[PDB]
């Protein structure tokens, strides 16, 4: 029996001119292509892009590898991809990508009697999506997967989603730390360069960024920072030494958080979301320590020569002591309608 | 097909690839011209910056000619392996990918004259050198020189496809740049010289501006508001010692915190950038309100303030110290003139 | 010599693109594992390191020979020649064979046609880490594989009586975690190219705790303690209850911004997060005790917060450590 | 050349390197050297250590005699590939090198007896389990253990060239180590037992110890003056509340930048190290001395210091502590007795 | 005309056995190197290493690849040099290193009519050298490479810098942002290990640091730190809040500075010049604090009970404005001399 696959399978591979494609001169061959996402990881918000394990099929008839007499789909070794016609598909945003070697190179040809060729690879790339950060930590990125034919125009080969919308599986079972996938979608159309139009297949992914991290490590430490700085208020003005200790601890504080915040968080090197509330809270806890500054210089700068009264000490404090909560709670309510 | 099968045999029967084309009568001449699909990251770190590229180089070879239905021979990277095609390298290279997955991103195509097309997808990490003396207000031109490794300018020269502005085209949505504005490339040819003869140099050089939006917010801003709360403390009362020392060694404390956190953002270069020197200087406003302090506190008589109900003829209280009634002009003075130099030195070069 | 003219017959006329039994049965391959080192947990890209010792035994009938050597002993040459299961490992984001000084492969084929075939691995394995109870949390990372190409109706893997087998295991690179078991699962997945045996190794392992009590939990305390002390100061002492309140904010935040140290930035509270959160707030607090006290008391019971506070910070923090403790070492 | 050419040809005329030599009629012996042209760097974030060297291996092979002019042929990697070689494998070596620039780094010299000498430049990475918790005062011995993989030791047995001590050799300026000193090596030979038989494996173990300099400057003598400080403040008088307040404070915030600075630079291990438990016993000094004030402050009767003018009858002021007295002779003591206890335990092993 | 040179080439090329050296069983064959050197990057005082990318020539005469009847210099396809012997040419400190091969691979086979080879290759290596940086930022460092033969030993392969000094170019252009060439030598000799002797060429270059950057942000903030904490001598001994406030905060400063430059500075696990300098001035600072607790136990201590005096405040306090300022600039001044 096992002699009748051998001798079919080299009847097979006897004259097969690897070099032209399937039906050549014919009608364009068809290759039909379905993505299972083992994982998606290593999303880099400083080089723009992020790292996708996929199996990546493709399917396709050959003629020349149609079979008689044996009810089988014959899985052959992987080395047999080398002997035979594949696509040469390519994908256009792809920074750096590998196809699994170990124990062996993890790819898959599987023939079927009508000549359908099952071609599987596991490859791990990494894929440029260029990110607008300018709403960054409440930012929402779409990166995508650009699949596409380098030498073989529209004239030659065409693509198509085997299954449709069913052709990319394990998107909904992708844990990622920092984000979650609000919804992914497929894409066929054609390209056109200056040499010549390409059938191109995209995979689209839309990560909204996790807020619950940012809410801990960024935004309670600075509201926690501020309030006590607005505890000054509250302290008799006779009490320089309490004072301006804890409007400059405060301002040192806010100074400590947001040194930190620039070393853990990615470094995205123009204005964003986050550096905004960072900078409206500093400026805050540094108007408070002005405000005891300009409290002590009335009271004796200006005591023995003899919006609030600017002259009575009471007033400024007490002033103060509704303006900074309400401006800092309009600074916030401001922030987080045109940022949510 | 037996057709396009007996022009695949016929082309390579008495073929040598070791022999560029008309080697010994003629000059190759190579037309190139760049597609930029993306201008990657740019590293000040490294001095360098990633780009990817289509590239694609035309040449004719008189030994690839053939007759028959077909006019150009769209092939594969397999026949492009058995033929000559140039040795084109980027002079100012660095670790380069030509991209394999799924199949050798190439693409080489044959006319029936012998003209051939042969196209390949690059990631080109390239050496840009950079002087950040006015960082972060620095604009670079970042260059990109290819041509030939092996053969001379006698044997192998390099053209633009098109005129040399449109040659290097980059796309819409193609630039990754998150620190840097690309304000455009300037494409240029030139000639170079080496122990091994003369070679023909294809450069290209993108023009880079530093965004400095951020610098603002993180350093130059806070750095400021320190320096303003160091020079506050001058009005203050002079009998509010603990008060006073507490606010003046807080504030250099502060400016200590922010001066390490920018020079971690900084390349690490042996000058000093712009940014160093507006550190620095802040770092003295703020050392020197310190002793402004040491000055008039040396000079407090008295160890009470005013109580607030006393009158002052001009029991007995401190003046307003004259140190304090100085330090409150010059010290912002010096400062903001310092800004106006600063600034308009950096802003217009 | 005999030994060349048995390997020559053995891979006369033998294709090597042809699984053993193609059109007859599946392919029984029973598989073998020693761990040569389990490499260091990376929670922040959700992997961890294996070193292994991988063997795979099957037969084939194609390498039947008589003599009266019983076992061929080869080494990597011929490898390449004959059929080789096409195992990968499922969730291996990185993996390479050995390749110094040799190929670290072997192979040995008895007269029957059984094959035995061993190689040297490492591998980058994805474990997604529930970082929920950090530092207290324990995980069971596995280590997947089964075959890319070939279905149960074609390879069908099972364990040998030791499945896994491992060392020293204070020889091993686990700096965060120690290892406390290993399971070994076998089952089937169905894919878009079939269904496949999946054979699954699970390793066990628990967070050690001795770095985080002394870098984090005591010094955390320790300022909340410090920040007790303001409420046995005079309410008069103004600079030194403000200064020793806004000072043991200062270190709290300091302490706070090493909480989070080797993690990946994840959105829920973690056990260690909860912790130091709470210490804040406590913190937090005992400086807005004292800007109350002061301000009614002079800046105008609440005359005597001071010794409310005596009473109920301790006790509320007492509490709070009895809770999280009891919850996160006990009630899990 | 022909001459020559035909030698090398009928070197491999009929020869299985499929095959070890002797293979049904004696055990393949191969002597083993190493030449240590640098021993790198060890890392102690990946327990692993680098190391450079001249792996040299010999054996008897009589299916490789010849006769000719020369008594040896000094060949290369070329023919190497083409004979069997021992499938020498480090049992504990990461992700090795065999270096390939400009060609491949290996020479095999045949004598026309058939001994084969074959020597290849390595950059071996080993894995070296440390246990950390005497760190920074923590020696090692790090392993590096080869033999074969696929030929058990009734096959294929290694021995040393020489004495075991002379057989591997370290070059005179080939320490590039920075953390550590390499105090020796020891080399041995033994028996593995594995699932697929017993193999020989060669062993040598280099003897590290840990340089402590660096960490007495950069951690323990600011965490001593750190604590030195805190007991500083006991000599203060007790009315001055705001200083010796904010100088148990601050010194807590210093002890708490010293602690996490010093726990960044060591391996990310999760139990305590010997400079942990150092950090902590002064950390707890350092918040004992705050907890003392407490108590002297809580018994402090008067707002006010001494005037300096008023003798004390033995208005009233408040006499001198006596806790604050206790704690002046306590608190040194105690912490010089604990650093004698300290360095003892691990200075001494 | 280019059909007479594929028979030329063709005839080179038979019965050339690459296993054989030029002259084998003759005279050992002399190889002339040059250098272009591309680039030097990444100095790395952590790594102990250098990266460097050069143009690495090689000539020597291959009497076998004679040819006539053609007067040209024939600058072959580079795949024809893995037709050819070429030196087994190794770097002995190279710790990685490859040619570049992009489009092709970067090397260069040019024959000269009268069997003369030129080989080159475009490497890029990562070159090993220890550094002695006990000195460090005011230390000169010498990094080499080390060019040597592995299999050939010096009876049948000979090095020699071909040009003499002028044998590696491209040094004075080099920008290293860390340090400046001071100059570069190359060295010809043989080098005996236990198989034989080889000939070794030794390219080395003097690297000179430039303290530039340290002045202002490793001394200067020291410095001035270390002059803030005098401020305290020119306080009352009265004012205990006001001078162990300013005495407290910069030695946690000094702290701040030493520690934050241990994370920035390159990981150097032993003592440097730096370190002593930053333990010295936090010497000063935790002194100076010191200072004052003795003022302050001689007064209110040693008061009741009733080199300066040792028991005037004010004596101890202006002895300290003279030996701080003096002790320190002392300081300096054997610190500067003894590393420079
Ligand atoms: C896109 O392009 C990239 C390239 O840019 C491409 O990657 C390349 O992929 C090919 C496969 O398609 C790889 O080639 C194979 O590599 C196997 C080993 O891979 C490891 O080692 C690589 C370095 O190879 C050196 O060392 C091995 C031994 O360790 C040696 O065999 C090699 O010749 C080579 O040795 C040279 O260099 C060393 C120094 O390095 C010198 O010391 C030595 O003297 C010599 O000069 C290394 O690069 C690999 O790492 C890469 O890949 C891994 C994944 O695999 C990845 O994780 C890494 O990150 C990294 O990317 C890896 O460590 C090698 O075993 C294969 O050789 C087999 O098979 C080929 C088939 O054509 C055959 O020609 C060989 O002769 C050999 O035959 C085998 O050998 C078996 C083992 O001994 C044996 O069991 C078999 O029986 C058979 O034995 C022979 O059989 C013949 C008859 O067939 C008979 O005549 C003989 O006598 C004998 O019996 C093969 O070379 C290549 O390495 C990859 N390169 C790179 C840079 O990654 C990628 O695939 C492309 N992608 C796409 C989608 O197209
Ligand atoms: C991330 O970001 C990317 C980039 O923006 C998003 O990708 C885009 O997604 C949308 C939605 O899926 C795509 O729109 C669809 O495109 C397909 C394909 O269009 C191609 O093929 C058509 C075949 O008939 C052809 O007509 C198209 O030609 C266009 O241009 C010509 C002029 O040159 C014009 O005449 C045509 O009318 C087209 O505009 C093109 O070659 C298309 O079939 C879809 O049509 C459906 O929807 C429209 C809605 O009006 C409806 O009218 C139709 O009847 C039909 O129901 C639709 O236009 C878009 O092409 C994608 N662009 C790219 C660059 O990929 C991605 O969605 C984002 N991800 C997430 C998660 O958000
Ligand atoms: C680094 C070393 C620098 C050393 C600088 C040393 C500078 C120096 O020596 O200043 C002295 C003087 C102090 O002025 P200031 O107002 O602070 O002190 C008053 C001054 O001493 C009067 O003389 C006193 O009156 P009297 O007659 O005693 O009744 C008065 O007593 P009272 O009315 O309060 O009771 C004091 O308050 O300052 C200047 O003249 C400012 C010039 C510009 C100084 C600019 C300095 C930056
Ligand atoms: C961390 C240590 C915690 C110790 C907690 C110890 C808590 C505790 O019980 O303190 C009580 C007492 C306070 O001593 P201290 O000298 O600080 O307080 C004096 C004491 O209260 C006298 O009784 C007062 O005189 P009188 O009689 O009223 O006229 C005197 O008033 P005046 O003369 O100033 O007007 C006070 O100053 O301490 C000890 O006896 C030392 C015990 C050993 C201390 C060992 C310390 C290591
Ligand atoms: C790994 O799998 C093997 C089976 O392949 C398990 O061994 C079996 O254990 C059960 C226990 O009830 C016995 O009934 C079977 O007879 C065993 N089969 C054997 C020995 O072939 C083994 O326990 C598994 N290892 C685990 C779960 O850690
Ligand atoms: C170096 C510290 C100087 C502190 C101020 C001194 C003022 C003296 C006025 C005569
Ligand atoms: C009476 C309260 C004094 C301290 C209040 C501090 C927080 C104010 C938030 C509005
Ligand atoms: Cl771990
Ligand atoms: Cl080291």
């Amino acid at each position: 029996n096992m002699s009748f696959v051998k001798e079919t399978v080299d009847k097979l591979l006897k004259g097969y001119d690897i070099r032209l494609r399937p039906d050549f001169g014919g009608p364009p061959v068809c290759v039909g292509m379905n993505i299972d996402i083992a994982s998606i990881d290593m999303v880099s918000e400083v080089n723009m892009d992020y790292t996708l394990t996929m199996y990546f099929q493709q399917y396709w008839r050959d003629k020349r590898l149609a079979y008689s007499g044996i009810p089988l789909n014959l899985t052959l070794d992987n080395r047999v991809a080398d002997q035979l016609w594949v696509p040469d598909t390519y994908f256009l945003n792809d920074k750096k990508s590998f196809v699994h070697g170990v124990t062996v190179k993890n790819r898959m040809i599987r023939l079927h009697p009508d000549g359908t060729v099952l071609y599987g690879l596991r490859i791990t790339t990494t894929a440029a999506c260029m990110m607008d950060l300018r709403r960054y930590p409440l930012d929402e990125q779409n990166c995508t997967l650009e699949i596409e034919s380098y030498g073989y125009t529209t004239d030659d080969i065409e693509f198509y989603w085997r299954g449709g919308d069913k052709a990319v599986t394990g998107v909904e079972r992708i844990e990622l730390p920092q984000f979650s996938i609000v919804e992914h979608r497929l894409v066929s159309r054609n390209v056109v360069f200056a040499t010549g139009a390409y059938p191109r297949l995209s995979l689209s992914f839309r990560l909204k960024r996790n807020i619950g991290y940012f809410i801990l490590q960024t935004y309670m430490p600075s509201i926690l920072i501020t309030i006590l700085s607005w505890v000054s208020f509250w302290i008799n003005y006779d009490a320089s030494a309490a004072r301006v200790a804890l409007g400059i601890t405060t301002v040192l504080t806010m100074t400590t958080i947001n040194t930190h915040l620039r070393e853990t968080l990615p470094k995205i090197p123009y204005v964003k979301a986050i550096d905004m509330y960072l900078m409206g809270c500093f400026v805050f806890v540094f108007l408070a320590l002005l405000e005891y500054a300009f409290v002590n210089y009335i009271f004796f700068g200006r005591g023995p020569q003899r919006i609030p009264d600017l002259t009575d000490v009471n007033a400024i404090d007490r002033w103060s002591r509704i303006v900074f909560p309400f401006t800092f709670s309009l600074f916030n309510l401001v922030y987080w309608l045109y940022y949510v | 097909t037996t057709v396009f099968t007996r022009i695949l045999d016929r082309l390579l029967d008495g073929y040598d690839n070791r022999l560029r084309p008309g080697l010994g009568e003629r000059v190759t001449e190579v037309k190139t011209d760049i597609f930029v699909t993306s201008f990657g990251p740019v590293s000040d770190h490294d001095m360098e910056y990633t780009i990817d590229v289509f590239f694609r180089q035309s040449w004719k070879d008189e030994r690839l000619k053939f007759k028959g239905p077909m006019t150009v021979l769209r092939l594969n990277n397999l026949m492009a392996s058995k033929i000559w095609t140039p040795d084109t390298f980027f002079h100012n290279g660095k670790k380069s990918v030509a991209h394999n997955m799924t199949m050798p991103n190439k693409l080489l195509r044959i006319t029936e004259d012998g003209t051939l097309l042969y196209t390949m997808r690059l990631t080109v990490r390239a050496e840009c050198p950079m002087h950040l003396e006015d960082f972060p207000m620095d604009a670079h031109a970042c260059p990109l020189k290819f041509g030939s490794y092996a053969y001379t300018r006698a044997e192998v020269v390099y053209e633009w496809t098109r005129e040399p502005a449109r040659s290097v085209v980059v796309a819409e949505d193609g630039s990754r740049l998150n620190q840097y504005d690309l304000l455009g490339q300037t494409v240029d040819s030139g000639i170079v010289q080496s122990s091994t003869g003369e070679y023909v140099v294809m450069t290209t050089h993108f023009h880079l501006k530093r965004k400095i939006g951020y610098f603002v917010i993180q350093t130059y801003l806070p750095c400021i508001m320190t320096v303003i709360l160091s020079q506050v403390s001058f009005w203050l009362n002079r009998e509010s010692v603990p008060a006073r020392t507490v606010f003046g060694v807080t504030t250099v404390l502060t400016m200590t915190t922010l001066s390490i956190s920018a020079r971690n953002s900084l390349p690490k270069v042996a000058y000093a950038t712009a940014m160093d020197w507006f550190i620095a200087v802040c770092y003295a406003f703020v050392f020197s309100a310190l002793i402004e302090f040491a000055t008039v506190n040396y000079f407090t008589k008295r160890g009470y303030a005013w109580d607030g109900k006393s009158v002052v003829p001009e029991k007995t209280f401190n003046s307003v110290s004259k140190i304090d009634r100085l330090s409150r002009i010059a010290f912002p003075l010096l400062f903001g003139i310092f800004n106006l130099v600063y600034w308009a030195t950096y802003l217009n070069r | 010599g005999d030994v060349t003219v048995i390997l020559n017959n053995l891979l006369e006329g033998y294709d090597n693109k042809l699984r053993p039994d193609i059109g007859v049965k599946p392919t029984l391959i029973h598989t073998d594992m020693y761990v040569n080192s389990i490499g260091p947990v990376n929670a922040i890209n959700m992997e961890y390191t294996i070193d292994i010792f991988f063997a795979q035994t099957w037969y084939d009938r194609r390498l039947k020979f008589n003599s009266t050597i019983k076992v061929l002993r080869l080494n990597s040459n011929m490898v390449g020649k004959i059929w080789i299961p096409d195992t990968f490992f499922r969730n291996s984001k990185k993996a390479d064979a050995h390749w110094i000084t040799t190929p670290n492969r072997m192979l040995r084929i008895w007269n029957d046609g059984r094959v035995l075939y061993t190689l040297r691995l490492t591998i980058d394995a994805e474990c997604q880490l529930q970082l929920h109870n950090f530092p207290m949390d324990e995980h069971s990372c596995p280590l997947e594989f089964s075959s890319y190409g070939y279905p149960r109706e074609e390879i069908v893997y099972q364990w040998k009586r030791s499945s896994v087998e491992v060392g020293d295991t204070r020889s091993w690179r686990l700096y965060q975690f120690s290892f406390v078991g290993l399971r070994n699962t076998t089952e089937v997945v169905k894919t878009t190219s079939g269904d496949y045996v999946v054979m699954s190794v699970y390793f066990d392992l628990s967070r050690r705790m001795g770095y985080f009590t002394i870098q984090t939990y005591i010094p955390c305390t320790l300022i909340v303690v410090l920040s007790w002390v303001s409420f046995w100061i005079n309410k008069d002492a103004v600079p030194a209850r403000t200064s020793l309140g806004i000072t043991t904010v200062l270190t709290m935040t300091t302490l706070s911004t090493i909480a989070r140290k080797s993690l990946p930035k994840v959105s829920y509270v973690t056990a260690m997060d909860l912790f130091v959160s709470v210490c804040f707030i406590f913190v937090f607090s005992a400086l807005v005790e004292y800007g109350t006290l002061h301000y009614f008391v002079s800046n105008r019971r609440i005359a005597k917060m001071d010794s409310y506070a005596r009473i109920f910070f301790p006790t509320a923090f007492c509490l709070f450590n009895l809770v999280y403790w009891v919850s996160y070492l006990y009630l899990g």
